[PDB]
RNA sequence: CGGAAGGGCACCACCAGGAGUGGAGCCUGCGGCUUAAUUUGACUCAACACGGGAAACCUCACCCGGCCCGGACACGGACAGGAUUGACAGAUUGAUAGCUCUUUCUCGAUUCCGUGGGUGGUGGUGCAUGGCCGUUCUUAGUUGGUGGAGCGAUUUGUCUGGUUAAUUCCGAUAACGAACGAGACUCUGGCAUGCUAACUAGUUACGCGACCCCGGUCGGCGUAACUUCUUAGAGGGACAAGUGGCGUUCAGCCACCCGAGAUUGAGCAAUAACAGGUCUGUGAUGCCCUUAGAUGUCCGGGGCUGCACGCGCGCUACACUGACUGGCUCAGCGUGUGCCUACCCUACGCCGGCAGGCGCGGGUAACCCGUUGAACCCCAUUCGUGAUGGGGAUCGGGGAUUGCAAUUAUUCCCCAUGAACGAGGAAUUCCCAGUAAGUGCGGGUCAUAAGCUUGCGUUGAUUAAGUCCCUGCCCUUUGUACACA
């Protein structure tokens, strides 16, 4: 009954457009909805040289990956969760829903 | 005979073991997150694994 | 380009001409005599023949020294 | 699952497995308009579509030519039997990709045809396809050994800040 | 060329249920990941569908350490003489 | 372009300074030398801890050697009475490479022998090129259409003046309408007890437990409210907005109140150009070269580190502001079990001084490391100006880890040896706010691995709010016998 769904997507809008639609999905069948945790994100710091070869001036970049991860709790068995979460997916949103 | 001494050198370890997934060479190698793929072919395909230079 | 020491030749391999008539021995009955061995390997129940070497007997694909 | 690696190690694996099927299709179906591809994550079925110009010439004999592309991600990624799926799908508005106008102006160049005139042939397209801009340069050796680089230029069309990433498409 | 003919009529009647295979670019392996099961080593079939294509029946792609293998329309009658299988049966490319 | 003039700007310039280098040791790269090879690219800014190049093999492109075709394909024979493969032995050898000499077994149209031919090349060519990067140029500059001028190259717009970091605007005006760039824009920082939310984050209360004399503490234990401390999402907030002055009173500028901010930092960045660098990043490549006794593949060893000398970036000291011995007490960026991949980060409990060795678990990661018990800092001894307990170069002996393999000491630990160096000449580098400087911690290269580099965090200032004096940069005028300027 304790259900955790796990919100991982690349896109800051794509994840914050979802996480807030299982809570309008849940609500509609009126149960025990728990908040989204914001939980800190995991930056991606690549610095590579910029010149192919090693002729010129040292300059540096900076490649980036910022992943963000939300989680909410519901407390329904699985056949209320298996509805709403086909519904309204973008494949930037992994979205990983463990029953225990 | 000839199959002894073809691919008889141990390579599990060392740089002679990780090589480029594009260009095979053994320098400039991100070994970083598993990506085993040289600094110089990261950068064309930067947008395509998904880096973005954002500061 | 040009080089000092003489190049190595290539091996001749003895190429035998009706190389399976010297296994057996014909005979004007109804008998075959084998001159030689038979290997008791598994790979090679009876058919397989064995080296006659100037020196001692030996098996040559299946890798299996023999001594008297 | 089996090996179960990290969340940092899931969305690095996802952008090679994005980036060589990039160069994989660019190598293949450039001839029949090739323009990207995007994958549909769902449980057990894996979508991904092929965005191209010519929907017609990239299905080939009776659909073949898609049932060879199915079993190439079947066997090199080591995906499941029956485990991802592929379609073509037509990409609207095709003079304003870019890349779809790249090889559109390799072929020309690729053709015989002169290297100013491929030059023009696709610039009145993409305007007559509603542009606002548009910067063409093709380098190398021209009418001799010395290089020479091009540069024919009209519309609006910027260089920097945040919004050339969105407002402009390069190939 | 000489790897053994216990190691031929597999590779073609794999080439036969798929019309394309792949192959890491990889001289130094023992077996292929798509064949596993058979011994069937990595750098004498590179040698297998490129002669395949020395007399123009198979077609190369390239993914950054891959060798693909299409078959040609001139590649099915090479393998109906030389595997002698009925004209019925049809890659699974050529299945709908 | 001017050692011509007038304006404006910059710590890759100065002023006033700080830390330094050059002075000593050591590390690393280059030149030179030498070697079989000490592979090579790069030589003012824009080469010299740079090719992410911290080379035992590999990397290696070099040398000494030794094997193989992985010469596909098309064509002439040779061929199943066999075209042709591997093989344990004796010497060969570096290897038990059938690689070769003797000597036979073995596979079976695949093959081998010649010609075209293709493949391979870290072979040459970046003064043939693609692509990428750097520099001109961190400056604010650059361009079209129409109209005007001149026969014309060209020019007006793109400006006399004011203002600005800005071709930033105001204002004039044969110029007008426009376009790139700057600005604008993206990320981060900071202020909101306002909104959303948290049992992988905590706070407050209840009830206990332990201790001390009702109260106090506990990373000791379970509960209900909350986001003040933890996190990330939507909004807000700052605009020269208000005031006093300067200014055509326009553009705008200075100061002050109020307010977390009355200039945070980085990204992006225009036209044109170098014959700048990269073919040794490529299954990027034109052309030239080799291709079977190969400039192709692979194996053993060496080398790229070699040492009369010079130079460049760096680390450690020359001490008492300190060295040593104890005790005390604080961080944030991150990272961690691998498709091939054979190799993860660590709690806790034992053995050994230590390097390290052995057991169990946790963590695919807000969960375990971790509450990251970091240096620095603070307190208390010894030393006593002594090249001294500064300093740790050189070097001897021993003990451990990774690896198939450490000698030219791979690293780590213990004892011992204890050099120069007493604040560094000519000359030269960087920087004005959490900045410099001191100091430690993450990541890269890593099997073994930071004197480098990339970020983070701690302690934390002196000086200056100006200038063209030098070095240079942007406009206007002027002159030129320069135009590869």
């Amino acid at each position: 009954h304790r259900i955790r769904i796990t919100l991982t997507s690349r896109n800051v809008k794509s994840l914050e457009k979802v996480c807030a639609d299982l809570i309008r999905g849940a609500k509609e069948k009126n149960l025990k909805v728990k908040g989204p945790v914001r939980m800190p994100t995991k930056t991606l710091r690549i610095t590579t040289r910029k010149t192919p070869c090693g002729e010129g001036s040292k300059t540096w970049d900076r490649f980036q990956m910022r992943i963000h991860k939300r989680l909410i709790d519901l407390h329904s068995p699985s056949e209320i969760v298996k509805q709403i979460t086909s519904i309204s997916i973008e494949p930037g949103v992994e979205v990983e829903v463990t029953i225990a | 005979g000839h199959q002894q001494l073809y691919w008889s050198h141990p390579r599990k370890f060392g740089q002679g073991s990780r090589s480029c997934r594009v260009c095979s060479n053994r320098h400039g190698l991100i070994r970083k997150y598993g990506l085993n793929m040289c600094r110089q072919c990261f950068r064309q395909y930067a947008k395509d694994i998904g880096f973005i230079k954002l500061d | 380009k040009s080089y000092t020491t003489p190049k190595k030749n290539k091996h001749k391999r003895k190429k035998v001409k009706l190389a399976v008539l010297k296994y057996y021995k014909v005979d004007e009955n109804g008998k075959i005599s084998r001159l030689r061995r038979e290997c008791p390997s598994d790979e090679c129940g009876a058919g397989v023949f064995m080296a006659s070497h100037f020196d001692r007997h030996y098996c040559g694909k299946c890798c299996l020294t023999y001594c008297f | 699952m089996a090996v179960q690696i990290s969340k940092k190690r899931k969305f690095v694996a996802d952008g090679i497995f994005k980036a060589e099927l990039n160069e994989f299709l660019t190598r293949e179906l450039a001839e029949d308009g090739y323009s990207g591809v995007e994958v549909r994550v769902t449980p057990t079925r894996t979508e991904i579509i092929i965005l191209a110009t010519r929907t017609q010439n990239v299905l080939g004999e009776k659909g073949r030519r898609i049932r060879e592309l199915t079993a190439v991600v079947q066997k090199r990624f080591g995906f499941p039997e029956g485990s991802v799926e592929l379609y073509a799908e037509k990409v609207a508005t095709r003079g304003l990709c870019a890349i779809a106008q790249a090889e559109s102006l390799r072929y020309k160049l690729l053709g015989g045809l002169a290297v100013r005139r491929a030059c023009y042939g696709v610039l009145r397209f993409i305007m007559e396809s509603g542009a606002k801009g548009c910067e063409v340069v093709v380098s190398g050796k021209l009418r001799g050994q010395r290089a020479k680089s091009m540069k024919f230029v009209d519309g609006l069309m910027i260089h920097s800040g945040d919004p050339v990433n969105y407002y402009v498409d390069t190939a | 060329m000489l790897m053994p003919k216990k190691n031929r009529i597999a590779i073609y009647e794999l080439l036969f249920k798929e019309g394309v295979m792949v192959a890491k670019k990889d001289v130094h392996m023992p077996k292929h990941p798509e064949l596993a099961d058979k011994n069937v080593p990595n750098l004498h079939v590179m040698k297998a569908m490129q002669s395949l294509k020395s007399r123009g029946y198979v077609k190369e792609q390239f993914a950054w350490r891959h060798f693909y293998w299409y078959l040609t329309n001139e590649g099915i009658q090479y393998l109906r003489d030389y595997l002698h299988l009925p004209p019925e049966i049809v890659p699974a490319t050529l299945r709908r």
